[PDB]
């Protein structure tokens, strides 16, 4: 099994070094760091900087990547994470975002096509702080994405783990966006969007 | 229940 268990996990991703990082990427030198400006309402909530785990994960986080600095066109227009939400909300369990196509959960697109296949599955939702996939099942990968808000290990196996929040304030936010008030699928009542995203 | 997917989700 590809799988690392938590004992097994490599320096630079436990909880406590990752709110001790900055704007460097802390698994591997050459991972991408990348950030969203979050805006819950009419209020700005701050920055989420994020690493993204080339080294562990390099087609998703290059997805990822392009979708956080407008890099990608389709149909020779600019689409990303710019303007888009967090549509599905779930206090103790995580936030889920990126839908920039549809805006509710039924989007799919990714800089490979319609869809990519799962890259292997190294790292467990062990933890608060995690970026990983989200899919419709196996090899359903395309642009939307959550950040883990407990363990959620039930996920293991079904969905990449391929980056991990950076700083206090990042979870500050994280926190935040969780803590929104939500109608009954879960959607916020007040749209929690990326109004700026890029590359540090 | 606690999953994530992208079109139905489910319990």
């Amino acid at each position: 099994s590809s799988l690392l268990s938590e004992s097994e996990l490599p320096a630079g991703i436990s909880y406590a070094e990752a709110m001790e990082g900055g704007s460097r990427p802390l698994l591997h030198p050459d991972n991408p760091v990348v950030f969203f400006d979050i805006s819950i309402g009419s209020h700005e909530a701050g920055r989420i900087k994020i690493e993204l785990f080339k080294n562990l994960a390099p087609k998703s986080a290059e997805n990822f990547r392009q979708f956080c600095t407008g890099e990608f066109r389709q149909n020779q227009v600019p689409i990303g994470y710019k303007g888009a939400t967090f549509h599905r909300i779930i206090k103790n369990f995580m936030i889920q975002g990126g839908d920039f196509v549809k805006g509710d959960g039924t989007g799919r697109l990714s800089i490979y096509g319609s869809s990519f296949p799962d890259e292997a599955f190294v790292l467990p939702h062990f933890r608060s702080g995690l970026l990983s996939l989200a899919n419709s099942g196996p090899d359903t990968n395309g642009c939307q994405f959550f950040i883990t808000c407990a363990k959620c290990d039930w996920l293991n196996r079904k969905h990449v783990v391929f980056g991990q929040v950076l700083g206090k304030e990042s979870m500050q936010v994280v926190r935040k966006i969780e803590h929104v008030t939500v109608d009954g699928g879960n959607r916020p009542r007040i749209p929690v969007t990326v109004t700026q995203c890029g590359e540090l | 229940x606690l999953l994530v997917t992208a079109g139905i989700v489910l319990a």
